[PDB]
């Protein structure tokens, strides 16, 4: 999951 | 569900200040929480992101270290680390869809909160009412001149009164004070009609009835 | 990020199409947000995801595009979308997104040529030393240049002007114009002049100091 990338 | 924006105020530079944005309705552990600020005569300009529904955390890659955001159970926060002049502005916090995948949705906003950034001290407004110098309907205003910071609240007749009431948007003057001025086009009477200035800053509260 | 430039205009029940654009794709390829912006309102999300209508938001907004490029189009214009609206872009790390500079919507309704009126300074206000003149335009479209004259001798500096936003039923604006003068300088003369001027059409106010 990346999430704030 | 609601946001409320509190904190904003006058800071000389280099006075760290707080900002919160206080969340009713929903759980922040849910979503993601985003700032956004606007310089006045400025475009909007994204901030930072902080989400509850996963834990991570971003800046924009200009922030450099001047923000800080942190959370609460029931509120996010956003630090000035070093205020400028540059970060005066009215700062707004919204809620954005949350998962693995990030963020997107901004959807909802509080109605934002007035950072100012100034060497100046907190100063009241002083208040002057307009008159014309033969009709059936006559316009009579107020001058509030001289305040800082912004804002400053304008009612007429204690908010009884409110069809064709024209406040204008303020202006900085060079001195870094502000002035503006409302008017209201009532029905000529043998009526008196007062406006009620308020100055949240310096809890100053005055009222001036006007004689046409 | 790189919008129609500002100003863009726009008649009542008429069609306008903004377009935005991005140096980098958009999350995803789609990943684009429009917002309204008027003074004073939070923000108000109107498309999510390039072509995503936020709820409760008016079939006349739609929005479509990929990759890097975007448009905002909207249809059956009413005065009440005079704004400013800016498209966000979301990149795959949070720290890039990004607001574009803005695209300011001017609605173009029915002309009205204003109602001028001028305030002299109130008593209390010539004992501080320093007076301010209000002229006022009301209800009006399009734009308008402001002129004050004293004793017939247009003046050059000391003046202020602020217009509000464009009225949310009939598109029209209101404007003050202030003159500041020292005390001794409005004493010493007579006649009060502001002239407000649309297109080739004039509208004149005026006041003599002493029938006051």
């Amino acid at each position: 999951g990346k999430g704030s990338g | 569900e609601q946001l409320k924006e509190s904190g904003g105020r006058l800071v000389a530079p280099g006075t760290p200040l707080t900002l919160t944005c206080t969340v009713s309705g929903f759980d922040i552990s849910d979503y993601a929480m985003i700032w956004v600020r606007q310089a006045p005569g400025k475009g909007l300009e994204w901030i930072g992101i902080i989400y509850g529904v996963i834990n991570d955390l971003a800046y924009a890659k200009w922030a450099k270290g001047r923000f800080t955001i942190s959370r609460t159970s029931t509120t996010v926060d956003l630090k000035i680390t070093s205020p400028t002049t540059e970060d005066t502005a009215t700062y707004f916090c919204a809620r954005g869809y949350g998962s693995m995948d990030g963020y997107d949705r901004l959807n909802l906003w509080g109605q934002g909160t007035l950072v100012t950034v100034s060497s100046g001290q907190p100063k009241g407004p002083s208040v002057f009412p307009l008159a014309p110098c033969p009709s059936s309907t006559v316009t009579l205003g107020c001058l509030v001149k001289g305040y800082l910071p912004e804002p400053v609240t304008v009612t007429w007749n204690s908010g009884t009164l409110t069809n064709g009431v024209r406040t204008f948007p303020s202006v900085r003057q060079s001195s870094g004070l502000y002035s503006l001025s409302s008017v209201v086009s009532v029905t000529s009477s043998s009526q008196p009609v007062t406006c009620n200035v308020a100055h949240p800053a310096t809890n100053t509260k005055v009222d001036k009835t006007v004689a046409p | 990020l790189t919008q129609t430039p500002s100003p863009v205009s726009a008649a009542v029940g008429g069609t306008v199409t903004i377009s935005c654009r991005s140096r980098q794709r958009v999350y995803l390829g789609d990943w684009l947000s429009w917002f309204q912006k008027k003074p004073g309102q939070p923000p108000k999300l109107l498309i999510y995801d390039a072509s995503f209508r936020g709820d409760g938001v008016s079939s006349r907004f739609s929005g479509s595009g990929s990759g890097t490029h975007f448009t905002l189009t909207i249809s059956g214009v009413q005065c009440d979308d005079a704004a400013t609206y800016y498209c966000l872009g979301g990149y795959y790390d949070d720290a890039d997104d990004t607001f574009g500079g803005g695209t300011e919507v001017v609605v173009k309704g029915d002309p009205v040529a204003p109602t001028v009126l001028i305030f002299p300074p109130a008593a209390d206000q010539v004992a501080t030393g320093t007076v301010t003149i209000v002229c006022v335009a009301n209800k009006y479209f399009p734009d308008v240049t402001v002129t004050w004259e004293v004793d017939g001798t247009t003046q050059t500096t000391g003046i202020e002007n602020s217009k509000t936003p464009q009225n949310s039923a009939d598109c029209t604006y209101n404007l003050s114009s202030t003159l500041t003068l020292t005390s001794t300088q409005y004493n010493s003369h007579k006649e009060y002049t502001c002239k407000v001027t649309q297109g080739t059409t004039s509208v004149v106010q005026s006041f003599n100091r002493g029938d006051c």
